C-alpha cells in the first residue's frame, strides 16, 4: 500500500496506493518525463559547439543521455566539479565517427525533472511534488506511504535518482513539518525503493 | 611466476576447488573464468550479469558455486548448469555499492561488506526456494572493506573505513547450530560485536583469521600490520612498516602472514607467541621502471595450496593486470636468511 | 529548502574519538650542547589530545626551536637516537614546520625531512596523513 | 552517364551476346546490308572522344557491347595513327592494323571476357572473328578521315590526345 | 554600431578574403599562405610574409597553415593574423570586433584556440565566429524575396566541396556530405589534358596556365558528345588561343584552349574522369543528402539550393546541377506512383552575383547591423566566464 | 615586419585599380569603401553624386581641429595641391582623382593618398622643429588628442624637441610587458649615441600641471629629438618614425604575447608526451 | 640553489605516500563514484592535508583522500615579469585541461597551478611515473617561465634599437 513514482517517455506520474487500489484522488502528474530530458540535452549540447538538430539526432542524443546522464546529489556540488575539473568528462562517439565531450550537461539535462523552470514549464519538480502528494494524503496512512515510495519507468534509472529524492523529501519536511527542528528530522523515517526489475 | 591477463586492473579474484581455474574481474561489470592448457590460459568463461564493477568474487569449494558482489549493489549466486554458469540473483538490501564478498567455510551462507555501512549475511532457505539475510549494522560507522571467516563458520571477522577490525558473530540458527565455544568468548548470538581493535588511524584493507581462527590479522592504511590472539586477552601485536600501505593478507602458518598492497611485491611477517611481538622477515620478490613482478598495486592476496596452517603456494591479483603465482619453499632456497613461523 | 544540508544531521556521518613537552628542560639541554637530549626532550608528550590549537603550536615551535639550533652536520646522529616511533612524531612537526617558513628554517626542515625519510621511511610520511589525532 | 547505342532492334541478330549490327562497308564480312545512313560504327565514332573517359560502363543491349568493342578498337588506330606522317599512309596502316588478328572474347588477352560470352561452337568462332575483322576495317578506314585534316600529314593533334586514354580502363593489347 | 566598422575575415584553403563590414568586396583577397625562414633568438618569429609576397620569396619556405579549412598550425595560423590586422587592414585590434569564418564541423576546442589568439594576443574587444553555410544563404538573400535560414548549400573552394543543409540558421551536422573534387582537382585536371596535347608550355608554369585557362575559358556544357562534336565542327567558333610569357628566355608561347574549357567542370557531374575513388555526380550527393534529412525539411531544402565559392563560378554550373537534381528526383517519384501520386519536387539552385566570396559578403553584411554587436561575445565575458563562450554564436539576422 | 608601415593599402590598391583602367579607356567601376587606420582613423572612397569618372578619399580624425590648429590646412594644400577639394559631409579631408585627368607617372599622387594620415600629422611637427632651428622659445606646447583617452605632447626648446605620449594598456599585464620594451628604449643610446633619448615614466606623468591622468595604467614616453632629427634634410623620416611610435609599441607588446603562445604551445605539447608515455 | 634538490625530494617522497589510491563507490549517493578529496561529503575518507615549502614563496599543498589526489603548486616567481609570464602559462595549460586529464581547471585558492589526480589515473598510468611528472612538471615550468623571460628581454631590445637607429 505504498506511493509509485513512474517516469517513462511520454510522462511522469505519481500515484498512491493503499492497501489494494489507487486513489484517482490526490494522484498527480508532471509534464516532464524521459523525452523533455532528451530534447533538454540537444540544447545543452549545441550551447556546447556540437550541430545537433532536434529531428535528425534525436534517437542519437537519447543513446547519449541513457549512456551518461545521472542525477546531481548536490547541484551547486556538481556544478563545482564541473567547473573546477574534468573527472565529469565522458567521450562519446557519434554515428559519423565523431567523438563529442560530454561534461556537466550529464547531471544539467536531469535536473529537469526537479527544477522544471529549466526546460521553461510551471510546476514544482518531481520531488516536492512527492512531498505535497503525500502531506495531503490521509494523516495515518503517511508513515508508511513515506516508507514505500517505489520508482517505476525508463527514465527512473539515473543513477543517484533516489539518494536524491530521499534528500529532498528530507529537506522539505525540515521545513515545511519539523518548521526547523534540525534534532526531530531524525525520527523522520524516508525509505526509498528503487528495485532492481 | 607472473601472468599478465590484461593491463587494466583485477579487482578480484577466486579458485575453484582444484585450483584448476581462476575468476578475475578485468575491470568490468563481468567475471572472466580462465583455465590452464598446458602452460598457457584459455578463457573458458563469461560471467555477465552485474550491472556495475564486480568487486568481490568467492569461490565455494565443494558445491562449486560462485558468489560475486558489484557496485551496482547486487550479489549473485552463479551455478553450474552443464557448460553454462547460470545466475541467481540475491537481494543483499543495502542502498550502496558491495564491496567484499566470501562464503563461508561450511558453504551454507556468505557475507557482503557494503557502502551501506553493514554486512548482509546471506543463506538460502529450501522452504520459500531463495537467498535471504540478515543485517550485522552495529557499530559499523563507514564502509566495510574485507571480510574472512574464522573456521567454525560463525565468527566474521571485518575491516573497515572507520579504521576499525571487528570480530562479529555471523549466527544463523536456521543454517547451523550452537557454534562451540571459542577463545573470542561463549555467548555469539547473531550480530553480536565479539572484538574491536582500537586503533583510530587507517582504514582497514584486509583482515584474515589463521589456521585455527584463534588469531587475527588486519593491514591499515596508516602502514600498519597487526595481530589479535584470543590466547592471550585478544592481546593484538602492532608492526609500523617503512613503506606504502599493504592491501592484502593472509596467514602462511599460526605464525607467519604473508601481505602486499601499494609496494607492488609480497612482504613477510612474523609473530612472536611469546613475546607478543610482530617481526619484518619481508620481501619476498627480489630481483615500467619497478623491480618487482607486478608493476601496479597488490589488492588481494590468497592461499592456493597448503591451506593457511602449512602454505605452499600463494596467488596475488593486482592493479597491474596481473595474476602472480609463489611457491614458498622455491622463496626460502633464493632466499637463505628467510624465517617463516 | 534546499540551502540546508540535511546531511549534517544523518545519523550514518562520521564522528572521531574524542599536554607539551616541558621547555625548562630543552632549554637546559640546548645551552648546553646537548642536542640529541633537547631533541628527545621537546619530542616527549605530544597535544596529540588536546583541542587548543594554541597548546598544539606552543610545543611545535619548542620543536622547532631545536631543529633550529642544531647544526648540519649533528643531524643524522639525533635522528638516528630515535626509535621508530620517535621518527614518526617527528616527521609530524617537520610538516608542521613547513607551515611557517622563516628565515632559512624552511631549508634545514629540509635536512632533517631528509634525515627522518631516511630513517623512517616513506611509512613515517604515510602515517602523517593518516592520523586523525595528530600534533 | 556514359553514352549507349541506339542501334538495337528486336529483330537484331547476335554473335555470341554481341550484336551482330548492319555496316556501311566494302569490305567483307558477315555483316547484313545497311538501310539507315548510320551505323554502329557512325555511333562509336561520333561518342568515341567522350565515352573514352568513362571508367564504369553499364551493358544494356547486346549493342552496347559491338559499341564497347569498337569504342576499344579506335584506341588502337589512334596509337598507330599517331605516329604516321599523310593520310595515305594512315590508310595503309589502317588496313595492316584490322587485318592483324587481335584476342576474340574468350581467349586469354580479351580484356571484359567476364562481359562477353565467347563462341559457342566452331562456327561462331569463324563468324564473329570475321565480323570483328570487319568492324576494324571499316573502324580505321573513317577514322583516318576523322584524323586527317585537309592538310595532310597532319594527324589531328584534336585525336592523338587520346592516345593516352583508355575507354573502361581497358585495352586490346 | 559605433565609428569603426567591424573586421571580417575568411580564412580559407587557398584564399583568405579580408575586410571591414558594410563593404560589397573583400578588401583584400590573398593566397592563405605564409612564407618564413627554415632554437628562435631575438625576433625571428616576425620575420615572414603572407599571401602573395609569401608564394615565391628566394629566401622564405611556403606554408599553408589551413587544411580542408581546418587549422592545422596554430602558431602559423596566428602570426598570419598579425598581417592580415597590422598590416593589410591597419587596424587597431583594440577597436574592432572581429567575425572570424570556420569550416564546417569545425571542432569546438578549435573556437577556443581561435579565441584565445585573438583576446590573449590581439585583445579585441569582441568576437564572433560564423557558421559560412549560414553566411552563405545570407548572401543569397541578394537573390534569383523571401529570406530563410533554411537551405542546402554547395561550397566549392579549393580544398574540398561541401553539401550542407542547414535549418533555420542551423546545420543539421549528421548529414554533412564532402566530394573529393574542387578548385585544385578541376585545374589538375586541365593542366594533364593540356600536357596531352599542347607543347611549349613551361613546365614550372603548367599549373599557372591550367588555372588562368580555368578561369578565364571554362565553363559547364549541357551534353558532352554534343559540345565535343561543336568543337570538332565550328572549330574556329569554340576553339581559343592563349599566350604567356616564358619566366626564361620570356620568349611569348602561345597554345590552343579546346575541350579543357568543358571538360574540366565536368568532372563534377563525372568524377570518375579524373579520381579513380569516387565516382558520385554532385547531384546525387545532393539527392542523397537533403534525403538523408528530415523529412518534413526536405521541400524546404531542395528548393532552396545556394552555391558559394570560387569553384561554383562556371557558367551554367547552376542550371547542370539544378536539371540533372530534378531528373534523379522526377525519376524517383516515378517509380512511387508506378509501384502503387506523391506532389511534385520544386528543386531550385539559386545563383546570385556575390557568390564567389558570398562568406565573406554575408560576413560583411551581417557584421553591419546592430544585433551583431548583441550576438559578439565580449572581451569582458571571455575573461569572466572563460573561453568556453566562444563555442557557441548565436544564429541571427 | 618590425616597423609598422607608414601608408595604406587600401587607398593605393583602391586608386592603383581605377587609375590603371581608366589609362586602358575602360568604363569606370563604381566604388564604394569605408575603411579604418590606426588611431580611430576613418576613411571612405566614393563617387561623388555616382560620377564613376570621379573618385573621392576622404579621411576622418575626431581630433582634426587640433591639427589644423597647427598648420594642417597649410600642409595639405602644399602637399595635394589641386586633388584637395572641399571635405565630404562626415570627414576633415577629402581628396578628389577625375579618372578623366591624371598625370603620365601616377606613382606620385598614389604614394601620396597613400599617405593622406601621415600628411595630416606632419604639420604640428614641422612647426616646432621650425621653432627651434629660428629660436622662438616659449611658444605653447601643441596638444594632441590622437586617441580617445591618450595625448601628445609637442614642444620646442633652444635646441630640442620633444615628443612626449600619454599612452594607456587596457590589459594590467600588457603594462608589466610594457616596461620591458619602454625600459630598452630608456636604454636605447647606449647602441647609438646620437639617437633621439627616450624617457618613461609609469603611473605618474613627466613634470613637463594640465588634465595629466594618472592610473596604474597609463604610462609617458618621451622621445627628445635633436637637431639632426628636426632639421630639414632628416625631418620627414624622424615624422614618419615619431608619428607611429604609439601604435609600434603596442603592437610588438601584442606579438610578444604571440611568440609567448608558440612556446606554450610547444612546452604544453611536451608534457602531454611524457604523461601518455606513462601509460602501460 | 643548493636548496632545490632538497624541496623536491621532499615534495617527491611525499608524492609517493599520497598516490596511494583505490576505486570507491560512494557511501553518500546510490550508484555514483566521486573524487573524495574535492566533494568532501565523508570525513573518515580524507587524510591529513600537508605543505611542503623551500621557502616563504615556493611550497606545495599535497591533499590526499582514499581515491583521488589534489596537487598545488606555489610557482616562483621573483618579479612583476615572471608573475604575469606564469599566470599566462598556468591559464594556457588550465584551458587545456581535458588533455592533462591529471589538471585542475582551476587553482586551489592561493597557488597558481592544481592537479587533480584520481584512482582512474593511477590505473591507466604507473603511479611511479605519475610522481615523476609532477616532479618533472615543477621543474620544466620554472625553466619555461626563464626562456620567456629572456626571450621578451632579448626581443624588446632588437625592437628599440630596431626604432632608434633609424632616425
Ligand atoms: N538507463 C536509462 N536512464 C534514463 N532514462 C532511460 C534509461 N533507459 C531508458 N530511458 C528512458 O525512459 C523512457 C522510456 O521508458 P519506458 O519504456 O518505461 O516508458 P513507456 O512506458 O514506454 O512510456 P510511458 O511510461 O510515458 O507510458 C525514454 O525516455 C528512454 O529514453
Ligand atoms: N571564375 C572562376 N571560375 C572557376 N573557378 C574559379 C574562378 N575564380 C576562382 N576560381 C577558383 O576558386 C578556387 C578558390 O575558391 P575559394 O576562395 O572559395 O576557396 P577557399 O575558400 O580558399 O577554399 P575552402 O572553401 O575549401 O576553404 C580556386 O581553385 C580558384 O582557381
Ligand atoms: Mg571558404
Amino acid at each position: 500500500t505504498g506511493v509509485v513514482v513512474d517516469s517513462g517517455d511520454g510522462v511522469t506520474h505519481i500515484c498512491p496506493v493503499y492497501e489494494g487500489f489507487s486513489l484517482p484522488h490526490l494522484t498527480r502528474r508532471l509534464d516532464i518525463a524521459g523525452r523533455d530530458i532528451t530534447r533538454y540535452l540537444i540544447k545543452l549540447l549545441l550551447l556546447r559547439g556540437y550541430a545537433f538538430n532536434h529531428s535528425a539526432d534525436f534517437e542519437t542524443v537519447r543513446m547519449i543521455k541513457e549512456k551518461l546522464c545521472y542525477v546531481g546529489y548536490n547541484i551547486e556540488q556538481e556544478q563545482k566539479l564541473a567547473l573546477e575539473t574534468t573527472v565529469l568528462v565522458e567521450s562519446y562517439t557519434l554515428p559519423d565517427g565523431r567523438i563529442i565531450k560530454v561534461g556537466g550537461e550529464r547531471f544539467e539535462a536531469p535536473e529537469a525533472l526537479f527544477q522544471p523552470h529549466l526546460i521553461n514549464v510551471e510546476g514544482v519538480g518531481v520531488a516536492e511534488l512527492l512531498f505535497n502528494t503525500i502531506q495531503a494524503a490521509d494523516i495515518d496512512t503517511r508513515s508508511e506511504f513515506y516508507k514505500h515510495i517505489v520508482l517505476s519507468g525508463g527514465s527512473t534509472m539515473y543513477p543517484g535518482l533516489p539518494s536524491r529524492l530521499e534528500r529532498e523529501l528530507k529537506q522539505l519536511y525540515l521545513e515545511r513539518v519539523l518548521k526547523g527542528d534540525v534534532e526531530k528530522l531524525s525520527k523522520f523515517k524516508i525509505r526509498i525503493e528503487d528495485p532492481p526489475r | 611466476a607472473y601472468h599478465s591477463f590484461l593491463v587494466e586492473p583485477i579487482s578480484c579474484h577466486a579458485w575453484n576447488k582444484d585450483r584448476t581455474q581462476i575468476a578475475i574481474c578485468p575491470n568490468n561489470h563481468e567475471v572472466h573464468i580462465y583455465e590452464k592448457s598446458g602452460n598457457k590460459w584459455v578463457q573458458v568463461h563469461e560471467l555477465k550479469e552485474h550491472n556495475g564493477q564486480v568487486t568481490g568474487v568467492d569461490w565455494a569449494p565443494d558445491s562449486n558455486r560462485i558468489v560475486t558482489c558489484g557496485t551496482d549493489r547486487n550479489a549473485y549466486v552463479w551455478t553450474l548448469k552443464g557448460r553454462t554458469w547460470k545466475p541467481t540473483l540475491v537481494i543483499l538490501r543495502i542502498n550502496r555499492a558491495a564491496r567484499c564478498v566470501r562464503w563461508a567455510p561450511n558453504e551454507k551462507k556468505f557475507a557482503v561488506g557494503s557502502g551501506s555501512r553493514v554486512i548482509s549475511i546471506c543463506y538460502f532457505e529450501q522452504e520459500n526456494d531463495w537467498w535471504v539475510c540478515k543485517h550485522i549494522k552495529k557499530p559499523i560507522r563507514s564502509t566495510v572493506l574485507s571480510l574472512d571467516w574464522h573456521p567454525n563458520s560463525v565468527l566474521l571477522a571485518a575491516g573497515s573505513c572507520d579504521f576499525k577490525c571487528r570480530i562479529f558473530s555471523a549466527y544463523i540458527k536456521e543454517v547451523e547450530e550452537r557454534p562451540a565455544p571459542t577463545p573470542w568468548g561463549s555467548k555469539m548470538p547473531f550480530g553480536e560485536l565479539m572484538f574491536e581493535s582500537s586503533s583510530s588511524c587507517g582504514w582497514v584493507h584486509g583482515v584474515c583469521f589463521s589456521a585455527n581462527g584463534s588469531r587475527v590479522a588486519w593491514v591499515s592504511h596508516d602502514s600498519t600490520v597487526c595481530l589479535a590472539d584470543a590466547d592471550k586477552k585478544m592481546a593484538v601485536a602492532t608492526l609500523a612498516s617503512e613503506t606504502l600501505p599493504l592491501l592484502a593478507v593472509t596467514f602462511i602458518t599460526e605464525s607467519s602472514l604473508v601481505a602486499a598492497g601499494h609496494d607492488c611485491f609480497p612482504v613477510l611477517f612474523t609473530y612472536d607467541s611469546a613475546a607478543g611481538k610482530l617481526s619484518f622477515g619481508g620481501r619476498l620478490d627480489v630481483p615500467a621502471g619497478l623491480d618487482s613482478l607486478h608493476k601496479n598495486s597488490v589488492s588481494q592476496i590468497s592461499v592456493l595450496s597448503g591451506g593457511k596452517a602449512k602454505c605452499s603456494q600463494f596467488c596475488t591479483t593486482g592493479m597491474d593486470g596481473g595474476m602472480s603465482i609463489w611457491d614458498v619453499r622455491s622463496l626460502e632456497s633464493a632466499l637463505k636468511d628467510l624465517k617463516i613461523v | 529548502f534546499r540551502k540546508v544540508d540535511v546531511d549534517e544531521y544523518d545519523e550514518n556521518k562520521f564522528v572521531d574519538e574524542d599536554a607539551g613537552p616541558d621547555e625548562g628542560e630543552v632549554d637546559s639541554c640546548l645551552r648546553q650542547g646537548n642536542m640529541t637530549a633537547a631533541l628527545q626532550a621537546a619530542l616527549k608528550n605530544p597535544p596529540i589530545n588536546t583541542k587548543s590549537q594554541a597548546v598544539k603550536d606552543r610545543a611545535g615551535s619548542i620543536v622547532l626551536k631545536v631543529l633550529i639550533s642544531f647544526k648540519a652536520n649533528d643531524i643524522e646522529k639525533a635522528v638516528q637516537s630515535l626509535d621508530k616511533n620517535g621518527v614518526d612524531l617527528l616527521m609530524k612537526y617537520i610538516y608542521k614546520g613547513f607551515e611557517s617558513p622563516s628565515d632559512n628554517s624552511s631549508a634545514v626542515l629540509l635536512q632533517w625531512h631528509e634525515k627522518a625519510l631516511a630513517a623512517g621511511g616513506v611509512g613515517s610520511i604515510v602515517r602523517v596523513l593518516t592520523a586523525r589525532k595528530t600534533v | 552517364p556514359a553514352y549507349h547505342s541506339s542501334l538495337m532492334d528486336p529483330d537484331t541478330k547476335l554473335i555470341g551476346n554481341m550484336a551482330l549490327l548492319p555496316i556501311r562497308s566494302q569490305f567483307k564480312g558477315p555483316a547484313p546490308r545497311e538501310t539507315k545512313d548510320t551505323d554502329i560504327v557512325d555511333e562509336a565514332i561520333y561518342y568515341f572522344k567522350a565515352n573514352v573517359f568513362f571508367k564504369n560502363y553499364e551493358i544494356k543491349n547486346e549493342a552496347d557491347r559491338t559499341l564497347i568493342y569498337i569504342t576499344l578498337y579506335i584506341s588502337e588506330c589512334l596509337k598507330k595513327l599517331q605516329k604516321c606522317n599523310s593520310k595515305s599512309q594512315g590508310e595503309k596502316e589502317m588496313y595492316t592494323l584490322g587485318i592483324t588478328n587481335f584476342p576474340i572474347p574468350g581467349e586469354p588477352g580479351f580484356p571484359l571476357n567476364a562481359i562477353y560470352a565467347k563462341p559457342a561452337n566452331k562456327q561462331e568462332d569463324e563468324v564473329m572473328r570475321a565480323y570483328l575483322q570487319q568492324l576494324r576495317q571499316e573502324t580505321g578506314l573513317r577514322l583516318c578521315e576523322k584524323v586527317f585534316d585537309p592538310q595532310n600529314d597532319k594527324p589531328s593533334k584534336w585525336w592523338t590526345c587520346f592516345v593516352k586514354r583508355q575507354f573502361m580502363n581497358k585495352s586490346l593489347s | 554600431a559605433g565609428r569603426l566598422p567591424a573586421c571580417v575575415v575568411d580564412c580559407g584553403t587557398g584564399y583568405t578574403k579580408l575586410g571591414y563590414a558594410g563593404n560589397t568586396e573583400p578588401q583584400f583577397i590573398i593566397p592563405s599562405c605564409i612564407a618564413i625562414k627554415e632554437v628562435m633568438k631575438g625576433v625571428d618569429d616576425l620575420d615572414f610574409f603572407i599571401g602573395d609576397e609569401a608564394i615565391e620569396k628566394p629566401t622564405y619556405a611556403t606554408k599553408w597553415p589551413i587544411r580542408h579549412g581546418i587549422v592545422e598550425d596554430w602558431d602559423l595560423m596566428e602570426r598570419f593574423m598579425e598581417q592580415v590586422i597590422f598590416k593589410y587592414l591597419r587596424a587597431e585590434p583594440e577597436d574592432h570586433y572581429f567575425l572570424l569564418t570556420e569550416p564546417p564541423l569545425n571542432t569546438p576546442e578549435n573556437r577556443e584556440y581561435t579565441a584565445e589568439i585573438m583576446f590573449e594576443s590581439f585583445n579585441v574587444p569582441g568576437l564572433y565566429i560564423a557558421v559560412q553555410a549560414v553566411l552563405a544563404l545570407a548572401a543569397s538573400w541578394t537573390s534569383r524575396g523571401e529570406r530563410t535560414l533554411t537551405g542546402t548549400v554547395i561550397d566549392s573552394g579549393d580544398g574540398v566541396t561541401h553539401v550542407i543543409p542547414v535549418a533555420e540558421g542551423y546545420v543539421i551536422g549528421s548529414c554533412i556530405k564532402h566530394i573529393p573534387i574542387a578548385g585544385r582537382d578541376i585545374t589538375y585536371f586541365i593542366q594533364q589534358l593540356l600536357r596531352d596535347r599542347e607543347v611549349g608550355i613551361p613546365p614550372e608554369q603548367s599549373l599557372e596556365t591550367a588555372k588562368a585557362v580555368k578561369e578565364r575559358y571554362s565553363y559547364v556544357c549541357p551534353d558532352l558528345v554534343k559540345e565535343f562534336n561543336k568543337y570538332d565542327t565550328d572549330g574556329s567558333k569554340w576553339i581559343k588561343q592563349y599566350t604567356g610569357i616564358n619566366a626564361i628566355s620570356k620568349k611569348e608561347f602561345s597554345i590552343d584552349v579546346g575541350y579543357e574549357r568543358f571538360l574540366g567542370p565536368e568532372i563534377f557531374f563525372h568524377p570518375e574522369f579524373a579520381n579513380p575513388d569516387f565516382t558520385q555526380p554532385i547531384s546525387e550527393v545532393v539527392d542523397e543528402v537533403i534525403q538523408n534529412c528530415p523529412i518534413d525539411v526536405r521541400r524546404p531544402l531542395y528548393k532552396n539550393i545556394v552555391l558559394s565559392g570560387g569553384s561554383t563560378m562556371f557558367r551554367d554550373f547552376g542550371r547542370r546541377l539544378q536539371r540533372d537534381l530534378k531528373r534523379t528526383v522526377d525519376a524517383r517519384l516515378k517509380l512511387s506512383e508506378e509501384l502503387s501520386k506523391p506532389k511534385p519536387i520544386d528543386v531550385q539552385v539559386i545563383t546570385h552575383h556575390m557568390q564567389r566570396y558570398a562568406v565573406w559578403f554575408g560576413g560583411s553584411m551581417l557584421a553591419s547591423t546592430p544585433e551583431f554587436y548583441q550576438v559578439c561575445h565580449t572581451k569582458k565575458d571571455y575573461e569572466e566566464i572563460g573561453p568556453s563562450i566562444c563555442r557557441h554564436n548565436p544564429v541571427f539576422g | 615586419m618590425i616597423l609598422l608601415e607608414v601608408n595604406n593599402r587600401i587607398i593605393e590598391e583602391t586608386l592603383a585599380l581605377k587609375f590603371e583602367n581608366a589609362a586602358a579607356g575602360n568604363k569606370p567601376e563604381a566604388v564604394e569603401v569605408t575603411f579604418a587606420d590606426f588611431d580611430g582613423v576613418l576613411y571612405h572612397i566614393s563617387n561623388p553624386n555616382g560620377d564613376k569618372t570621379k573618385v573621392m578619399v576622404s579621411i576622418s580624425l575626431k581630433f582634426y581641429k587640433e591639427l589644423q590648429a597647427h598648420g594642417a590646412d597649410e600642409l595639405l594644400k602644399r602637399v595635394y595641391g589641386s586633388y584637395l577639394v572641399n571635405p565630404e559631409s562626415g570627414y576633415n579631408v577629402s581628396l578628389l582623382y577625375d579618372l578623366e585627368n591624371l598625370p603620365a607617372s601616377k606613382d606620385s599622387i598614389v604614394h601620396q593618398a597613400g599617405m593622406l594620415k601621415r600628411n595630416c600629422f606632419a604639420s604640428v611637427f614641422e612647426k616646432y622643429f621650425q621653432f627651434q632651428e629660428e629660436g622662438k622659445e616659449g611658444e605653447n606646447r601643441a596638444v594632441i588628442h590622437y586617441r580617445d583617452d591618450e595625448t601628445m605632447y609637442v614642444e620646442s626648446k633652444k635646441d630640442r624637441v620633444t615628443v612626449v605620449f600619454s599612452t594607456v594598456f587596457k590589459d594590467d599585464d600588457d603594462v608589466v610587458i610594457g616596461k620591458v620594451f619602454m625600459q630598452e628604449f630608456k636604454e636605447g643610446r647606449r647602441a647609438s649615441h646620437t639617437a633621439p633619448q627616450v624617457l618613461f615614466s609609469h603611473r605618474e606623468p613627466p613634470l613637463e600641471d594640465t588634465d595629466a591622468a594618472v592610473g596604474d595604467n597609463i604610462g609617458y614616453i618621451t622621445f627628445v629629438l635633436f637637431p639632426r632629427h628636426t632639421n630639414a634634410s632628416a625631418r620627414d623620416n624622424t615624422i614618419n618614425l615619431i608619428h607611429t611610435f604609439r601604435d609600434y609599441l603596442h603592437y610588438h607588446i601584442k606579438c610578444s604575447k604571440a611568440y609567448i603562445h608558440t612556446r606554450m604551445r610547444a612546452k604544453t605539447s611536451d608534457f602531454l608526451k611524457v604523461l601518455n608515455r606513462a601509460r602501460p | 640553489t643548493a636548496t632545490l634538490r632538497p624541496y623536491l625530494s621532499a615534495v617527491r617522497a611525499t608524492l609517493q605516500a599520497a598516490l596511494c589510491l583505490e576505486n570507491f563507490s560512494s557511501q553518500v549517493v546510490e550508484r555514483h563514484n566521486k573524487p573524495e578529496v574535492e566533494v568532501r561529503s565523508s570525513k573518515e575518507l580524507l587524510l591529513q592535508p600537508v605543505t611542503i615549502s623551500r621557502n616563504e614563496k615556493e611550497k606545495v599543498l599535497i591533499e590526499g583522500s582514499i581515491n583521488s589526489v589534489r596537487v598545488s603548486i606555489a610557482v616562483k616567481q621573483a618579479d612583476e615579469i615572471e608573475k604575469i609570464l606564469c599566470h599566462k602559462f598556468m591559464r594556457f595549460m588550465m584551458m587545456r585541461a581535458e588533455n592533462f586529464f591529471i589538471l585542475r581547471r582551476k587553482p586551489v585558492e592561493g597557488y597558481d597551478i592544481s592537479f587533480l589526480i584520481t584512482n582512474f589515473h593511477t590505473e591507466q598510468m604507473y603511479k611511479h611515473k605519475l610522481v615523476d611528472f609532477v616532479i618533472h612538471f615543477m621543474e620544466e615550468i620554472d625553466k619555461e617561465i626563464s626562456e620567456m623571460k629572456l626571450s621578451v628581454n632579448a626581443r624588446a631590445r632588437i625592437v628599440a634599437e630596431e626604432f632608434l637607429k633609424n632616425f
